[PDB]
């Protein structure tokens, strides 16, 4: 709304999790730069009093900061003039059983803000609007039902007078949908499902008119056998982007359910799709399915980054996105035209390549998955070559700094029944480091990319996956947190590490920045968890547990322990 | 199955060699229970009704109450 | 043993929780001083992955640091060359029920070291010796039985080839005793009980020969009616001191049980006693009962500080101690002679004064407790004007920097039966700030004292109780953590605050210091809890809950939340 | 009762005015059960035996085992 716009236009404020409507996750604040970053020190810290993975990052509105924890999803409001005083706090009362239907740790990716309210959700499915100054609950509504395996983890997204909120639960057969609510009252405006009839999916009359070969009408049911789409997944628990001029919001729908591909023949549209929907009606102007008939759990929910750059010398309105499937996509955000579809690392083998003309992945049968067969050395793994991390874009050099994962896998599915409220996976995995790390053990990378060509500029390897993402600040610095507990700053020119601080626990969110009384501050959550930390968090040791994640990250607990809090830095 | 043979635009799925074109009746038949399949829709219907009541009550009373009945 | 002595004599090492055998909790490291403390910054941090109160402080042996958490009592070994790597760790498997019989949060006051081993205990009563380099368990024995309400929280204490360990549980009628074990094998050498026959209490033939009026033989039973001494408390869960030349160790025994004084007529010896015992035999050379027939839960377990200073011009081997009862005691540590017994704050009203000739408190009936009566405005409260905090002593200016509590109370007892495994308190309290704070709301003080006169030199007030204690370093600095989350440094000359840092959560341990690669580091645990934080930690709101502590500390949760870890600072 | 009137050195307790010198038989009689009172000693005896066994086995075998029997 107008109030959110006011904050967005306020220098040094941070009212949106992804850094702005275009979700470039960057900042013009340049007080901290390449020459003085070595002098950055901790300013203060704040513990949430909660363990488990602490995703997302705090919001800064005016002189107030809002911090959030993992389940039970607590909110803490602080006035930057005195970080020692909790102005107000909201501590939800939720049934412990809520955690039992959360697939990948009891994480929360953050708060949102609009109309002078902090918009927050709870894992148990409630969405609330609290007064930003007092914490008073203005409205509280139900969005997801944990009894059928549906929960809330993603950050809400505010645009105009609408709050976009998507439920999680594809691992439990939850049929995904982006739900839209009135920012002032919490009333349901509409919801656009990822599968089913065109009416339920909310497709515009001219849906994909620019690219009919992507598929248009009737595919939400025609690309499934019978009613399999009813428990077909497609949940959107990642991030959104919004272009005010076009009045289009963008996001990606998740993986189809179950993981057992043999149980759901068909392209399974519209799961794994990049969307361009009208904000007012939710009607899709365009939709591009990145991974038809998923066979690897490449949940297509990753960040959408909107930029305006010259493509072959021609200024173009773009949308860029690095999917779990290891492909960096760049499309025209107005009509959905496919411009770039390149592998972020040569290890990607599920596809020989993505054909720009047919618009689909040229599949390599050797790395497919199917019943009564154990696929091996498949890249990327289900954790993908990119997950929930929020990357940053430098508008000057026109570079995206991507936090990647370099993990591959073995996979064999198996038959299982669907029972609402219970998991519906149907696959056994083994995950391990990809083949290209310097010592073949590295699982993380910070890799810079030109979004108009998909070509990399440089790479910095990390022992563990770069799960949280990166933040770019005008001083020429790429900030990011590691699973082993460090907040780091790199020279955006070559990836050279210029500064680091050992936080209490690994970070799984992306850094944020703000200004307060003449100084630039860098904020990062800490508290390892999420999918990579399930072994440590839930005391698991079986390599196959955590769907293969436990074995892959077995060494993480030798570098970090759980935690939960925020650390702030400055000069 | 390389994804490049489409029966119709946007519908390029093909059964892999040795696997059926239709799983109903095959050894890969999921045999899903319609009652279970419809549970999400049923829950959403009830949930939408509960929210509608909260919205209506808040509008008429001027104060928002989650537990209104 | 000899190995411990080697570490004690190693500049920059920290092998003993209290700073050394005399427990002066100080350091000759002067790199950080009054002139440059303003430049101190966070060096690194480490989360334990555990919540609840994090008492004590880490140990530093050579280039290795050992960190400990609250229950389940985990141990983490880090080499200072790379704090990011956990060389080895020990994470105990204990029954969750153990927490149910712990009176005052599931805290752990620290590790000990001897014969190349880290000596660690567990709340469930186990005491272990682990190789300091590999973490291999050399021995593990049972010391306390949680089934009868006995647990372990205090830090073990190593002297020569002996490990001293005392069980907690007076609130559950546990009969206290100092248990002595062989450092190499874990074999029980002997145990000296706080109540009962002289044989069980282990009194030397010349016990109190220098002060017969203190009482000598047969009082362990004669000052009780019948067998009430069997469940008479007297647990020692505080700190120890040791004089190698005299081969005497010192400590204080706790409060008698139950809290209901009417249920246990008699002086209740030897609870509330300052002891001087031979290390090899455990036989007491002298014993001074500070609080005969306790009526306020003034558990006499506080720190014992050994110093050698002139008393009115004559050099004397001293022992100083600030009891829960609000009295600062200084005795001759060789024979037990009473030299000083002054109120640490004029608000103390349970006693008119302590008579130096009779050696006993001159009780004021107006502030006693008894059945069918509600005592009001009694000072100190059960939390005492001093609790488990470890204070520091500056040998140059000869000053003790005490972390005090300024809390008083209302108290009324009630009858209740004894059942092993169940609480045995029998009193309802109300606690609130003392009458002398600047705004009459302050509950904490850092007060400097001359131990030979008991007179104060200066006072710095704190909103909340100074629970953790203080550390003194030669640069002229008094370091301490606050319940609201700050680590602070004061000018030791006047108490002026020179530096502070907002840690993630309140600190309830005392700071430690060490040197590595020519640099001085200050280390402090963080993670609020203990008695002051029971309201926040256990979600309590009843003001009378936590035995009155909840009401008194109702505002703490508006300044801090739980946490668990270590923060290290340096220039 | 100011603690200054001692019947014997180190034994200065006095009943407060209006309270009994001995609580046995009074309205403040704790009526503690003898067997219940001895529970701690009984526990320590058994515990000491378990430790003795661990110590003995460690010395004869050369390896320390907590659960030995
Ligand atoms: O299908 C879904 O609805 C769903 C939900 C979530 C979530 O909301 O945490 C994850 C995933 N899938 C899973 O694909 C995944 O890779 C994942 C990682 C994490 C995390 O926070 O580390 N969450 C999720
Ligand atoms: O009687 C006992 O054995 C016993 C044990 C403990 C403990 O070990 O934590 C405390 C106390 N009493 C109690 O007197 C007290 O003031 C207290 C505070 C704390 C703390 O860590 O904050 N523990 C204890
Ligand atoms: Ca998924
Ligand atoms: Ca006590």
């Amino acid at each position: 709304d107008a109030d959110l716009d006011k904050q967005v236009n306020t220098a040094g404020a941070w009212p949106i999790a992804t850094g702005g409507y275009y979700s470039q996750h960057n900042s013009p604040l340049a007080q901290i730069n390449k020459s003085n970053v070595k002098n950055v020190k901790a300013a203060w810290s704040f513990s949430t009093g909660v363990l488990n993975g602490h995703e997302g990052a705090p919001l800064v509105i005016g002189d107030m900061m809002y911090v959030h924890s993992a389940f039970p999803n607590n909110t803490y409001a602080l006035n930057l003039n005195d970080p020692g005083k909790i102005v107000w706090q909201h501590k939800p009362k939720q049934d412990a059983s809520t955690k039992a239907v959360m697939c990948c740790d009891v994480v929360d990716r953050g708060l949102a803000y609009g109309a002078g309210q902090i918009v927050k959700k709870q894992a148990n499915g409630h969405l609330l609007a609290l007064d930003a100054k007092t914490g008073k609950i203005n409205w509280e509504v139900e969005v997801c039902d944990p009894k059928v395996g549906s929960t809330l983890t993603q950050a809400p997204f505010v645009a105009k007078d609408t709050v976009l909120m998507g439920c999680s639960g594809a691992e439990l057969g939850v049929r995904g949908a982006v739900n839209a609510f009135d920012l002032k009252t919490g009333e349901l405006k509409w919801r656009a499902f990822a599968t089913g009839s065109d009416d339920s999916v909310r497709l515009a009359k001219d849906f994909n008119s620019a690219n009919p070969h992507y598929g248009q009408f009737g595919l939400g049911t025609k690309t499934w056998e019978g009613d399999a789409w009813k428990i077909g997944g497609g949940t959107n628990w990642g991030w959104y982007a919004y272009d005010p001029k076009l009045n289009l919001f963008y996001y990606g729908s998740g993986n189809p359910a179950p993981w057992n591909e043999t149980m759901r023949p068909g392209d399974n549209k519209w799961t794994m799709t990049i969307w361009g929907r009208d904000l007012d009606t939710g009607m899709a102007k365009w939709g591009y399915q990145k991974t038809p008939h998923d066979e690897w759990d490449f949940a297509g929910v990753n960040q959408m980054v909107l930029t305006d750059q010259p493509v072959n010398g021609k200024m173009t309105p773009l949308l860029s996105h690095i999917d779990r499937n290891g492909i960096l996509y760049t499309l025209n955000r107005e009509n959905g035209n496919l411009i770039v579809a390149e592998k972020v690392d040569p290890a990607v083998n599920v596809f020989k390549k993505v054909d720009l003309k047919t618009g689909t992945p040229v599949r390599d049968p050797e790395f497919a998955t199917r019943m009564d067969h154990k696929g091996t050395n498949i890249c990327p793994s289900a954790m993908g070559f990119h997950n929930q991390g929020v990357d940053s874009y430098d508008p000057e050099s026109r570079t995206l700094y991507a936090g990647l994962n370099h993990i591959c896998m073995d996979w064999e599915p198996f038959m299982l029944p669907y029972r609402a409220g219970q998991f519906f996976v149907g696959a056994t995995l083994a995950m391990y480091p990809g083949p290209n790390g310097p010592t073949k053990k590295e699982m993380g990378q910070i890799r810079a990319f030109d979004l108009t060509t998909g070509k990399a500029k440089w790479t910095k390897w990390e022992k563990f996956a770069a799960w949280g993402g990166t933040l770019y600040t005008k001083g020429g610095l790429v900030w990011y947190a590691t699973l082993d507990g460090y907040l780091k700053a790199l020279d955006n020119k070559d990836g050279k590490e210029l500064w680091n601080f050992k936080m209490p626990s690994g970070g799984i969110g992306s850094p944020m920045t703000y200004s307060f009384k003449g100084k630039q501050y860098i904020g990062s959550m800490y508290g390892v968890g999420g999918w990579p930390g399930v072994g440590l968090v839930f005391d698991l040791t079986d390599p196959s547990a955590g769907l293969g994640a436990v074995g892959a990250f077995r060494e993480l607990q030798n570098h970090t322990q759980m935690g939960g809090g925020l650390m702030v830095f400055s000069l | 199955y390389d994804g490049q043979n489409c029966k119709e635009p946007g519908n390029c799925w093909e059964n892999k060699p040795g696997y059926p074109e239709k799983i109903a009746g095959s050894k890969y038949d999921p045999k899903h229970d319609p009652v279970e399949l419809n549970k999400q829709e049923e829950s959403i219907k009830a949930m939408d009704a509960r929210n509608a009541k909260r919205i209506a009550n808040a509008k008429s009373s001027g104060n928002f109450v989650f537990d209104v009945k």
